[PDB]
């Protein structure tokens, strides 16, 4: 059977960039199609850089033989310089003592008119998020809980950072029963800087009550450095156009924001033990 | 008692070495260099010292079109076999007056590595000095990280020491 690792999401109308099979004990590799690798006792890295005009969509790796360890609580595949949307990134994989083969495939789509909003937004945005796990609330306060069966990390107290299939997450605030879905906004790779911002409307019945961000990025080492996504000034009733400002320590390659709307929100909603320094 | 002669190379495939002589004295040099479109791994300049062994590693010129890589010809031996795909075998043997030390047949395993050790046949008068013996024993017995021994959970080791007391030394009662 063998274990599998994913990056991104697959679609039924994508062509293959390349497809190969590798042994995991030879030294050095076999140079396939003039590419470069590196193999050690506990690391396997690959360099990729396409020539045609295309943007990458998904990556998948399969390993044999099966080993007794789950594949969702830690990180095993990650690429260090690039990502999803940029035409190249340098894959890194961490082995064990009992893995002796690998199969690798890459899919992509034409560069000019390629956007990923049609997949990660789902078909029922009000009930299921991009991960697939459905929302579930508390009946006495109407605030969503924290999903617990995924790789989650914290920087300091009162912070959360989930990870799954190369996709991160960060929830700005708490969510109520009677919220509605307004729209979604996407940011491609040609409008990404070390620091930038985005404008959203707050006119009458388009009051912002919930924001959750999904983004890919790069990591120099296995320990990531999550960027600072703070909320510029204060978005109260008076100031109609509200801005969201990013502050990154490493360069991203894609972002997605799912605005939620609720006319009843007063602008402040916080837990009874989150509040004091 | 006569002078010490370092062994003369027997075969070399896809390459050329300078210079050539019927026998090599102490502190003589050999340089390897191989054809166009290949790649050389190892040491390009090799010299033999008073011990009787060439200094460095084995020089291997490879192309890069096989499931498992080229094993190479150790200096002094001869190789039979030229198939480098899955489930093939390669055999070694060296010249007259030399006795082999290592694997006789090597087989390309599933992962991509050979099965055995690289042979290098010795003669009567080469001994091993304590430094290399200690280094090899430590490197084989433990693993690196410093150097620590690795065991599986609920694991254990059993050491069995076997000596002999036949009439070879006769030194008191196993002294030393
Ligand atoms: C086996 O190879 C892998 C890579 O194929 C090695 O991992 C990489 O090792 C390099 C060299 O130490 C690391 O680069 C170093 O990073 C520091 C961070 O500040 C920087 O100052 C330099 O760029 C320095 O060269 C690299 O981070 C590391 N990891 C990667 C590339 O993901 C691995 O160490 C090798 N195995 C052994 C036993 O050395
Ligand atoms: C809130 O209004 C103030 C008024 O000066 C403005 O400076 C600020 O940018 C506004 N904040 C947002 C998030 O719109």
């Amino acid at each position: 059977d063998g274990d599998e690792y994913f990056i991104g999401k697959y679609k039924e109308k994508d062509e293959t960039l390349f497809f190969a099979s590798y042994g995991l004990k030879r030294d050095p590799c076999q140079i396939v199609l003039g590419y470069k690798c590196s193999n050690n006792q506990t690391h396997f890295v690959l360099n990729f850089k396409t020539n045609k005009k295309s943007c990458i969509s998904a990556i998948k790796l399969t390993s044999y033989p099966k080993i007794n360890q789950n594949s969702d609580l830690t990180r095993n595949l990650y690429c260090q310089t690039g990502g999803i949307g940029t035409d190249n990134c340098k894959l890194v994989f961490k082995k064990r003592k009992r893995q002796i083969a690998a199969n690798i495939e890459i899919y992509g789509i034409p560069a000019k008119k390629c956007s990923f909003k049609d997949r990660y937004i789902g078909a029922d945005p009000l009930h299921v998020d991009s991960y697939g796990l459905s929302y579930q609330f508390d009946q006495e306060h109407g605030w969503n809980l924290e999903r617990n069966n995924i790789f989650k990390d914290t920087r300091f107290s009162t912070e959360v950072f989930y990870h799954k299939n190369g996709l991160f997450n960060t929830q700005i605030t708490y969510l109520a029963e009677e919220d509605s879905f307004s729209e979604a906004r996407e940011i491609t790779a040609k409008d990404i800087k070390k620091k930038f911002s985005i404008i959203l409307p707050n006119e009458e019945y388009k009051r912002i009550s919930f924001l959750d961000v999904y983004w890919f990025q790069e990591t120099m080492r296995k320990k990531p450095k999550y960027p600072y996504i703070h909320y510029n000034g204060e978005c109260s009733n008076e100031n109609k156009t509200c801005e969201l400002v990013f502050d990154t320590d490493e360069l991203m390659t894609y972002a997605l924001v799912k605005v939620f709307t609720n006319p009843e929100s007063d602008g402040s909603r916080l837990k009874e033990e989150d509040l004091g320094r | 008692c006569r002078a010490i002669h370092c062994p003369r190379p027997h075969d070399f495939e896809n390459g050329e070495y300078w210079p050539r002589s019927p026998y090599y004295n102490v502190s003589d040099e050999i340089s390897f260099h191989c054809y166009d479109g290949y790649t050389l791994r190892g040491s390009a300049n090799r010299t033999c010292q008073v011990n009787g062994r060439w200094s460095g590693q084995t020089a291997i010129c490879d192309n890069g079109a096989g499931y498992c890589s080229n094993p190479g010809i150790p200096i002094g031996t001869r190789k039979v076999g030229s198939q480098y795909r899955l489930e093939d075998s390669v055999t070694y043997h060296c010249s007259r007056g030399l006795t082999l030390r290592g694997s006789q047949r090597r087989t390309c395993q599933e992962g991509g590595s050979w099965s055995g050790t690289e042979p290098s046949c010795q003669d009567s008068f080469m001994y091993d000095t304590p430094q290399e013996v200690a280094e090899a024993f430590l490197s084989s017995l433990t693993e690196t990280i410093k150097r620590k021994i690795v065991l599986d959970p609920s694991g254990s080791m059993n050491i069995y020491l076997v000596l002999d007391g036949s009439d070879s030394i006769g030194a008191s009662n196993f002294t030393g």
